[PDB]
């Protein structure tokens, strides 16, 4: 009837709590339109770039290799558009995305998870309940992650200032 | 059905939905009881490092109307899903207390901002002058 | 039923695991589309060939036949220092061998007509190599993967003699990175052209 | 990927249009990368 | 009064590069006469990132438009006695589109 | 000797820590239970076990050469053509240049072409039964018996020590920049 999160906010049809990290929040109706499933296959895409780039933007304060010039992470964007290294990120990222194509295919067809490419090389999912309960960390770790990511580089643009060293000073 | 003494002497609510005009006064209420109690706040105590409509001027060059008009246009966005929503589809006591001093700071805050535009003085410099 | 190589996916039809190196990789489904026949008789061709372009590249690098029209370490130079000739002969021939071996039967159409015929068997065994039934699956398999990684390595190793002037051999024991001033890549349109 | 949205990409406008976008588009690039092609060289 | 206004530059392929003409101000490109550059200047645009910012707001008006026509014959199509409201549609293109289409402008 | 259930057995966990998994059986030696990341469910256990033993005594040899050269151990007329250093970078880089590395190498990759992969891949296809590690060499006997129990689990404790050790010992030379010992 009403939202887990939004108590004067009724649920959302499309949201049954199927998916994992869900508390019916969603108020401008975007599952009224769109497919459930590849807004949680976007919501996790761009959730693990963004836990990607914010353990990036603390391990490039903290070291950097010794072949690549020490510099700030946005200049960081920067150099390597100019240098080549990121034209080989991105090509090899559109690479995994071709299957991911597929795989965004396959959650079409009804015969994948919206997040799940299998990825366990170490074993950590043991069984299905703690598969769920990672699952649930992971969303909440994506959602996390984005709201910082934003936050580190808008940050960084008002104050030219790294993370870390934002933290230490002020 | 709270704060009915009766009065609705134009007939507002028979040309427009008694939900979304009951949601316009009560939010109403609450917003201006907010900005009564701001009002006598600001010449009373100011916080640390820091008019009625001059601030506000002020305020939007330092970003600090800004900021706040960016996060309450997010819950009002939420609140515009909630009258949606409504429209398609002790306690009481406190209900009736609640649109009373609401329609009582309504006047009070009309009365501070008009003050303000005659002496050029906050609610509590009338009171003190 | 996922795959084995790409666990995420649907193991694909055409696919059974019956063909040496049929690990389950086809994300892209190209053998629903196109007959699986067809693909390892081009599979199997194309490692064949990159098979012996790779051994080509370093072998030219440390053997040359004799004169100086055969002197060329850098293999990209070797194309065009070649007697022209020669190298049409040996287009020529490839040709003569393509129709004899496939035996008139070249196109996607007629290719397999026989159903003895099977992708990958020309009826190449001049030592008899293949007369151990036993090895087949070893040899097969090994065959596929030898030229999978062939395919691989060749094309490298052209692009890095495009990248550094320098056979790949040479390339390797006297290394110089990447400066980035040249070799860019694409921008035909960024400048709008020039 | 879906099975009508392929048998709508293999109607005759749509391979049509890509077909001769492919055919354009290599008669292009031939003549960027080799120009003035009046002859045969030889 | 000495430059010509150009927006379409042409690509060098088989000599086709003699259309990127001499319009002016260190500019080689096709001469335009559509009148948006009298249009922009009218408008008091002044610069080329504000030229951006407009053309992303098309670009969003083409996607919600997209968008509309997706959502209004499949999803929430309106009934024909929604249609024959001619009193209300003529209402509201006069009141609401022309007449705060000029407001707007005005302002 | 084999001690299951107390050591090299299963219900044997070295480390409580990390829990027991079901796709690591006892039967392999050494088996301690140690596997958090459950390579042991996906990986072929035959490869892994020969791997690992061979990784052993590839750095029981090893611990036993740093430790000779570090303490400045040497057959005669070494020390003139090799580097005089005690240094294990320096000695090998010496003997790269010396060519003693390299017929080592020859030799150690002959074996490995003619040997260790055929046993490898019999052991694995299933056409020997080979047990993992096992390269028929008891000279001085000391099998049979002891071999199953003790002697295989003593070789692959002694040898997981060895390959830390040997680890440790090399990371300890670069941080200090002084050889041990
Ligand atoms: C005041 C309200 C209002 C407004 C602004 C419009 C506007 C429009 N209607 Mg109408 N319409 C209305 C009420 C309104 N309608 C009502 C009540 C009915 C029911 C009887 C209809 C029934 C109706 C039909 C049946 C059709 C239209 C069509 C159109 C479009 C005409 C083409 C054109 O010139 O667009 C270009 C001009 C523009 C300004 C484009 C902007 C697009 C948006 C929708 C305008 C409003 C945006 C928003 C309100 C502005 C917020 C301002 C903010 C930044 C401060 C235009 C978008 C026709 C059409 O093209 O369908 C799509 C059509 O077939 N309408
Ligand atoms: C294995 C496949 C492969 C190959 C052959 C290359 C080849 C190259 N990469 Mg790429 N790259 C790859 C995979 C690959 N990449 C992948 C999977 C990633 C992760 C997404 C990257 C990320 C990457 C970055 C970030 C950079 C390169 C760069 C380079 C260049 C290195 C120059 C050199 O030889 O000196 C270096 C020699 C060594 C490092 C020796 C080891 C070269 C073009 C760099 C460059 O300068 O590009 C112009 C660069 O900055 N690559
Ligand atoms: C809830 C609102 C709030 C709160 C808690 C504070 C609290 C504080 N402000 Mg802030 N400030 C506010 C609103 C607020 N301000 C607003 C609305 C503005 C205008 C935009 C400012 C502008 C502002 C400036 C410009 C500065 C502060 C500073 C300070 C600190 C002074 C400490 C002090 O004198 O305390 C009492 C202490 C004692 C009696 C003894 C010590 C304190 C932490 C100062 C500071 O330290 O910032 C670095 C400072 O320079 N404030
Ligand atoms: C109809 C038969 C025929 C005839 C008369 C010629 C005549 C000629 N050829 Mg051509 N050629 C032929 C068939 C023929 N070719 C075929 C079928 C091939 C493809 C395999 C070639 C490939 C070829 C190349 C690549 C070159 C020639 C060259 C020459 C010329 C110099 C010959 C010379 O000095 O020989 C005396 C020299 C020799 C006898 C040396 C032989 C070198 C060894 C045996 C090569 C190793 C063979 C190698 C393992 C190939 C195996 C694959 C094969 C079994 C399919 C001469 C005009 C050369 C040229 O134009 O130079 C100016 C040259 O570069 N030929
Ligand atoms: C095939 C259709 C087509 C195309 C491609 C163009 C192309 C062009 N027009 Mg034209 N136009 C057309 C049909 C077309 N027109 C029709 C049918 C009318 C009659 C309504 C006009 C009236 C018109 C005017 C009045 C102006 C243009 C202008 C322009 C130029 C700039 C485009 C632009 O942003 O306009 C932007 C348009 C403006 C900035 C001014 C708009 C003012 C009008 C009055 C707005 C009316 C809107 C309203 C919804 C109309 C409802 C119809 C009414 C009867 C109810 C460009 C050359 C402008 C130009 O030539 O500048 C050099 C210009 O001032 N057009
Ligand atoms: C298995 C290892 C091993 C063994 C048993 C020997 C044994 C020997 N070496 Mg040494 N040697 C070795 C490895 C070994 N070498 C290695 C790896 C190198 C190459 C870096 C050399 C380089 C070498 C040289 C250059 C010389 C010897 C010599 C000798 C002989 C002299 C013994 C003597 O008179 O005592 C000497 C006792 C002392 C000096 C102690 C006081 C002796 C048979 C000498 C020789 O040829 O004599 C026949 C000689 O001059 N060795
Ligand atoms: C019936 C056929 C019988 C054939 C018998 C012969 C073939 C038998 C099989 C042989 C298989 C190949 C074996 C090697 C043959 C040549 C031996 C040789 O001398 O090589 C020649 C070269 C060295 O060449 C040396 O050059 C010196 C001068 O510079 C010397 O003076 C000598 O000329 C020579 O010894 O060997 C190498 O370059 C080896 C490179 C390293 C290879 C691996 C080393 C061992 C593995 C550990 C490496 C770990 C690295 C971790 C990551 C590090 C990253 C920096
Ligand atoms: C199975 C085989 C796998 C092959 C893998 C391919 C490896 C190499 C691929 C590119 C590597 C990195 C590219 C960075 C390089 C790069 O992105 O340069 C950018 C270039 C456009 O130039 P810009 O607008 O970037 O200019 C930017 C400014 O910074 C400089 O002026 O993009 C291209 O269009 C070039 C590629 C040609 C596009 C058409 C190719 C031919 C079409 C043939 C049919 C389709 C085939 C696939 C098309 C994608
Ligand atoms: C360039 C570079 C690197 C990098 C990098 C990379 C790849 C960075 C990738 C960053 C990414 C993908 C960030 C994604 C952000 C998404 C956000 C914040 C979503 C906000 C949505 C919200 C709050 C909402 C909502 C909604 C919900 C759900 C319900 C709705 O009904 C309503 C509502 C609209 C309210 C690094 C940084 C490592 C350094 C390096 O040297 C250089
Ligand atoms: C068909 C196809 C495939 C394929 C393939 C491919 C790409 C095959 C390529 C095959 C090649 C490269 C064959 C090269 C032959 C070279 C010859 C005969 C040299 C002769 C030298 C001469 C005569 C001389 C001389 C002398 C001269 C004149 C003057 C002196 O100063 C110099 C010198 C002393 C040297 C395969 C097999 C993979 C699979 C499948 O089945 C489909
Ligand atoms: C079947 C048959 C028989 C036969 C036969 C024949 C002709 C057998 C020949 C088989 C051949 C030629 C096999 C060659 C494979 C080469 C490979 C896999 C190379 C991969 C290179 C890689 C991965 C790389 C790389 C590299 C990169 C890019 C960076 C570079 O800087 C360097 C580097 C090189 C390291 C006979 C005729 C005997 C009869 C019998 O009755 C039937």
């Amino acid at each position: 009837d009403f939202s887990a999160a939004v108590p004067f906010l009724k649920r959302p049809s499309n949201l049954d709590g199927a998916y994992i990290g869900d508390v019916g929040f969603d108020p401008l109706g975007f599952s009224d339109v769109f497919d459930l499933r590849v807004l949680r296959e976007a919501e996790l895409k761009h959730g693990r770039f963004a836990m990607l780039a914010v353990l990036g933007f603390i391990v490039q304060e903290l070291y950097t290799f010794p072949f690549f010039p020490k510099m700030a992470p946005v200049d960081a964007h920067d150099y390597f558009v100019k240098q080549g290294g990121g034209s080989q990120i991105i090509f090899w990222i559109s690479f995994v995305e071709l299957f991911g194509v597929v795989a965004l295919f396959e959650t079409l067809q009804g015969k994948r998870e919206p997040g799940d490419f299998a990825f366990d090389p170490l074993g950590l999912a043991k069984d299905e309940a703690t598969l769920e309960r990672y699952r649930l960390a992971e969303v909440k770790h994506a959602r996390l992650a984005m709201i910082a990511i934003g936050g580190f580089i808008h940050q960084y643009w008002v104050t030219k200032q790294t993370v870390l060293e934002q933290l230490g000073n002020f | 059905v709270p704060g009915d003494a009766g009065f609705d002497p134009l007939t507002i609510s028979a040309w427009l939905d008694s939900r979304w005009l009951r949601e316009a006064e009560i939010k109403h209420c609450r917003v201006a009881m907010l900005a009564a109690a701001g009002c006598i706040a600001q010449d009373i105590f100011q916080f640390p490092g820091a008019k009625m409509t001059a601030l506000h001027d002020a305020a939007v060059k330092a970003g600090s109307m800004g900021q706040m008009l960016f996060w309450i246009g997010f819950v009002e966005a939420i609140s515009t899903a909630a009258t949606i929503q409504m429209l398609q589809g002790g306690r009481a006591r406190m209900e009736l207390s609640e649109i009373k001093n609401g329609r009582l700071a309504m006047i009070g805050f009309s009365g501070m901002v008009h003050h303000y535009f005659i002496t050029g003085k906050g609610p509590i410099e009338l009171l003190t002058s | 039923a996922k795959s084995k190589a790409v666990p995420f996916l649907s193991q694909p039809e055409a696919l059974d695991g019956s063909m040496a190196g049929d690990v389950g990789f086809d994300p892209f489904g190209i053998s629903s589309v196109i007959d699986i026949k067809w693909l390892r008789e081009s599979e199997l061709k194309h490692g064949r060939i990159c098979m012996l372009a790779a051994t080509g590249c370093l072998v030219q690098e440390v053997v040359h036949l004799p004169g100086p029209a055969f002197s060329q370490k850098m293999a990209l130079n070797a194309w065009a220092a070649a007697p022209r000739g020669g190298m049409i002969s040996i287009l020529v021939a490839i040709g003569l061998i393509e129709m004899i071996s496939n035996r008139f039967a070249l196109t996607a159409t007629d290719m397999f007509a026989n159903p003895n015929r099977v992708p990958g068997d020309l009826g190449f065994d001049p030592l008899s190599l293949g007369a151990n039934p036993a090895n087949r699956a070893r040899f097969e398999l090994s065959e596929v993967i030898h030229g999978r990684a062939a395919m691989m390595g060749f094309s490298g190793m052209v692009h890095q003699m495009i990248v550094s002037k320098q056979a790949p051999i040479e390339q390797l024991m006297h290394f110089k990175a990447v400066d980035s001033s040249l070799m860019k890549l694409g921008g035909a349109a960024g400048n709008l052209g020039y | 990927m879906d099975s009508n949205f392929l048998k709508y990409l293999s109607t005759a406008p749509v391979l049509f249009t890509v077909w001769l976008s492919f055919t354009a588009s290599f008669i292009i690039e031939a003549n960027r990368f080799f120009p003035d092609m009046l002859y045969f060289p030889m | 009064t000495a430059v010509k206004p150009s927006a379409q530059v042409v690509w060098p392929i088989v000599g086709q590069e003699v259309l990127n003409g001499d319009v002016g101000g260190g500019f080689q490109g096709v001469q335009v006469t559509s009148g948006f550059f009298q249009i922009w200047r009218s408008s008091g645009i002044t610069s080329e990132v504000e030229l951006y910012w407009c053309a992303l707001a098309g670009l969003i008006m083409s996607g919600l438009m997209i968008f509309a026509g997706w959502f209004h014959y499949h999803k929430a199509a309106p009934k024909l006695e929604w249609f024959q409201n001619a009193e209300s549609m003529l209402n509201h293109h006069l009141s609401g589109l022309l007449g705060l289409g000029c407001l707007s402008w005005a302002g | 000797l084999w001690n299951e259930g107390k050591i090299q057995g299963k219900g044997v966990s070295v480390i409580p820590l990390f829990p027991r998994p079901a796709s690591l059986d006892g039967t392999f030696p050494g088996d301690q239970g140690f596997d958090p990341f459950g390579f042991s469910s996906w990986v072929n256990m035959k490869f892994v076990a020969e791997a690992e033993i061979k990784h052993c005594r590839l750095a029981m040899l090893a611990f036993a050469g740093i430790m000779v050269e570090s303490a400045g151990i040497s057959f005669p007329g070494a020390t003139s053509v090799l580097g005089s250093s005690k240094n294990i970078f320096e000695i090998h880089d010496k003997a790269v240049a010396s060519g003693a590395m390299g017929q080592i190498l020859l030799w150690v990759s002959f074996f490995e072409v003619v040997a260790g992969v055929p046993a490898m891949n019999e052991m694995l296809n299933g056409e020997s039964s080979r047990i993992p590690g096992y390269y028929a060499f008891d000279p001085l006997g000391q099998g049979k018996g002891d071999k199953m129990g003790r002697m295989q689990l003593s070789e692959i404790q002694n040898g997981r020590l060895a390959m830390l050790a040997v680890s440790g010992i090399v990371h300890h030379t670069l941080i200090t920049g002084k050889g041990p010992l």
